[PDB]
């Protein structure tokens, strides 16, 4: 039986932006979690609803792998019941999450001396995101009274802002790569169990 | 981290009485409590897990009920043996598990 | 007759090194997780370390790096190795047997404890 | 045409409750980051709390539990409810529109909040006469010392506004009692030492305590 | 949790000069930091955002640059409306932090204070208190020393002072010092003095009075 | 113990087609992709293409955009590369490698490279036919002064012959120059040995030529003139 | 797409010096997608460095990589005899391309050739073909120029060189220049000379022979 492709998730060359996060469904495979047990001691591993030591004897219908790049001090927001601009207008996790979250610093890969302007987040949004909702949309945000008619200016703002990663920043403003494994369980043949 | 709080800090009761203690969590942990009894000088003992399931052989007077961020441990008829400190533990966020401060049940 | 006997605590200098042990009996010591949990009179019960049945180890933020947990499946024994001790490490150390019923995790058996002093 | 008017500050006792309200024009308060910032008298700006456009609220460690920021869309208004007040919450308060990494561009005008028990009391004006100990350089000095009044402000004028060239009214310095005090001196030439009338006109407005004490040299 | 520190605190200048103000950060906060201006009594105004960008409606004299932990604001030519107090402000996830601020002011030739002393009046004594007033007139600079030697004794308390804002006509300050002694403690002594130390005066000058005259 | 055994040498001709095989062993086959590489004689490496062993997606180089097909067999864990329209400059050694530059499942770019390689498979393509060595002597010069001699394995096809001396006796000082393709498409090799000037007409120098594809094993004797 | 110029073309060193190889890209290449390979003579390549810094499984510590943007460097600290190979760089940032390759040779003292000569074999002349082989035994460095003079004059077209690899012991090459002419032309002329000019020499050596 095929193995679960956990290597192609953590070891990919490019990660997405947080406002346009990536998703990968994993099904019909044997899940060897030793990959997570052998992780180097600079990763950040947490689990919710299930003990890490007992992933090798549970069965799930689906596993979701969500990957993105955030700032150093915003990894605290990738958790159930959190508030802030990343948790509100970029990426939201339910209250009863039931899954694991892994994060690691990627300064050697995503920083540039001239500044990396390819990583962006959403700064202006009128209301919070529902859990696992993605908002890829570039429309002028009116913070004023008169309509904007799709033109920048006073009270008319481009919604997205840029990280601009540089090697000389403090560790809390350095890039971090984040993977979220969501364990799904419904009334189904339970494809992803794995010895 | 989840902050676990217990109430009351102390609870004097007499034999035969009905005793109730409560635990409260900073964020919704669903139904993920463990209740532990500790006599002075001995090991802690598991009474209830999953907030309502009784452990395999325990004084049947102990019961548990609650969910979300409010949980309750109940003793029907207090006995002279049932003096201890009682603890609540959350098991939702792994691997860092956290215990409550503890409630000392004193025998009036 | 599940029984767990700890051993190894005592007077040590700060910054020293210890390795306390826990001997098991009454259960098969190859299919159960094993934890170390300490108790102080100040803050209360706190979790120290975890070991599974696949060689995986887990430590909290304060403990990460310094402590190492180890198994010996043949002799029914488990060990905790402590290096670079600190003032806030003196406590009663329990070796606990972890277990679960579904998704819910609990410690069903605790040992007896061994007091530790650093000075 | 873009403006932020404020209202709701005044006297209060140490433990009462008070609600500041900030009115907005040209800005929808439910679609911006709106901030409360206080400036204590002569110490500097300090953030209080923020409410996001999606409804999230954050507070400084100094006002956790004690304060609550709120928003009314129907009237387009921002609110700050203050309770368990202490003497360290006496300051001017500002509502601001924050754009994140573009700073705070639109500010309100300022609301004054005083938190003390004290008592609404009038002044205790005293004269500060010139003398041979004051005749120097041909320009002596004299004034009117205002003592133990509450609350601010007080207007001191000399000769009913006739004389204004060379008059300093020093800022009010708070007393250990809980009342305020200030002085006001004029360096009128020593030539007119006994041939010119010098009358100060204290004006305590919240109590209507007009005083026209005369200052003249003493023997 | 960031703490920002502004290097100058009371830095002065003259009309036609340049000036440089600095803000240090204590952890390293990327390049997001704003500079505000406030004239006394009014609300602050926005000058620079993202540490280098200029605000609409602001003249082109004001420049800013920096990164990481060191930021600098610069005015290339002082002009009679540019004398105010400037702040640096920060961001990053539920904390907003300001600096103490940097007052800017006129510069002038050094002038010598004038000293006056006033004993307590009669009605004050009737009410049951006594205040002795020492006045320093027109010194510039703002820094001066006042002493209350009561026949030998330099009290460390029961004395408050107040200075005026700089005089628009002549760019100068003035200072008032007071001493609050009760009627009991007042008539226990004869000589009351006020000793002033300032850059203008060659040696400290004491102006005093005798209670029995 | 990852290992990739690969097919045997091919001697194809213009216009034909070849299919090289690559049997994987010692790892989970469906978890990695397969890359094929090529190296001309006396040249550099140059990429051919990639195939996903899981869902069959392929990615070919522009130069070979259509001239080549790759297949996989999951049961025996085998990869196949088939080339067509064989020109004469397609002579090269072809390599099979396990890939870590592109995922098998999601087909994205990875941080890695070609970690495990095969053994290589020479594929000669030429318009000719099998021939045998025309071994000739090259005797020392007229003046008997250490000198050198040898034998000239000339006009032979296909590739390697084996040239030894006295069944491997005087290996010390044996130079066997690499074969060079002539202008008529046919390899010629020279083998030489240096011997002391005083021991020329005293020994018996015989060179052994083993051209297996024609089954020729000449122990040619070279005697000085 | 990206073209990788790899410098220098060759590199002769001594067993223990520090080696530095350069790979330069026309466009900007990310650091997550550049790798180095080593090929020994007669074998298949093997991965050394991936991600421009990381070391592969089982690779010793004396190999390392660095650089960024458009210029990357492979550094070898100790040159053990097995580390004398051909080294390649690739990228897979925008399609996958290799470099030219950089041979790593052994530096030694300047030796001189031992030029020989060989009249065509009489057995060959009875088959309508003639061949004269010039030989150059152990010589360093590699570069060598040879001329074929026919009674006074240089020739062209009739010359096929062939050079061995550096020997295991002495680490020197051996050149075999062969001239092919029809017997009709071979009997037409009488003095045939091989002219050799090497750096290890200080004068053009010429070895000649006549018919019979
Ligand atoms: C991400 O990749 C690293 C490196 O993988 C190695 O190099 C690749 C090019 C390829 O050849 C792999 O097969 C290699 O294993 C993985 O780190 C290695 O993990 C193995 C676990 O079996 C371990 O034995 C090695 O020591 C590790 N090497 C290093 C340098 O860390 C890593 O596991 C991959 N990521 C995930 C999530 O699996």
């Amino acid at each position: 039986t095929n193995l679960c492709p956990f290597d192609e998730v953590f070891n990919a060359t490019r990660f997405a932006s947080v406002y346009a996060w990536n998703r990968k469904r994993i099904s019909n495979c044997v899940a060897d979690y030793s990959v997570l047990y052998n992780l180097a001691p600079f990763f950040t591993f947490k689990c919710y609803g299930v003990s890490p030591t007992k992933l090798n004897d549970l069965c799930f219908t689906n596993v979701y792998a969500d990957s993105f790049v955030i700032r150093g001090d915003e990894v605290r927001q990738i958790a159930p019941g959190q508030t802030g601009n990343i948790a509100d207008y970029n990426y939201k996790l339910p209250d009863d999450f039931t899954g694991c979250v892994i994060a690691w610093n990627s300064n050697k890969l995503d920083s540039k001396v001239s500044g990396n302007y390819n990583y962006l987040y959403r700064l202006f949004r009128k209301s919070n995101l529902k859990p696992f909702e993605r908002d890829i949309s570039t429309e002028i945000y009116q913070a004023g009274n008169k309509p904007c008619n799709g033109v920048a200016g006073f009270n008319c703002y481009f919604p997205l802002r840029s990280y601009s990663f540089r090697p000389t920043y403090g560790v809390g403003h350095q890039p971090y790569r984040v993977v979220v494994l969501s364990f799904e369980l419904l009334h189904a043949p339970a494809t992803v169990c794995g010895p | 981290d989840i902050q676990m709080t217990q109430s009351p800090s102390s609870l004097s009761a007499a034999v035969g009485d009905r005793v109730t203690i409560t635990c409260r969590a900073s964020q919704s942990i669903g139904s993920y409590l463990n209740w532990y009894q500790q006599k002075p000088g001995k090991a802690p003992k598991l009474l209830i897990y999953a907030a309502s399931s009784l452990q395999s052989g325990v004084p049947s007077r102990f019961s548990g009920s609650g969910s979300g961020t409010d949980f309750t441990l109940t003793i029907s008829s207090l006995q002279p043996e049932d003096f201890a400190i009682y603890y609540c533990q959350q098991s939702y966020v792994s691997p860092t598990y956290t215990f409550g401060p503890g409630t000392k049940v004193d025998i009036k | 007759e599940v029984q767990l006997v700890e051993s190894g605590g005592g007077l040590v200098q700060p910054g020293g090194s210890l390795r306390l042990s826990c001997a098991a009996s009454g259960f098969t010591f190859s299919s159960y997780d094993m934890h170390w949990v300490r108790q102080t009179t100040g803050k209360g019960l706190e979790w120290v370390s975890t070991i599974g049945t696949a060689g995986d180890t887990y430590y909290p933020d304060s403990v990460k790096g310094r402590f190492t947990i180890s198994r010996e499946d043949a002799k029914n024994s488990l060990y905790l190795q402590m290096n670079s001790l600190r003032a806030g490490d003196t406590a009663v150390y329990y070796c606990a047997r972890g277990d679960s019923s579904g998704y819910y995790y609990y410690f069903d058996y605790w040992g007896q404890g061994t007091l530790l002093t650093v000075s």
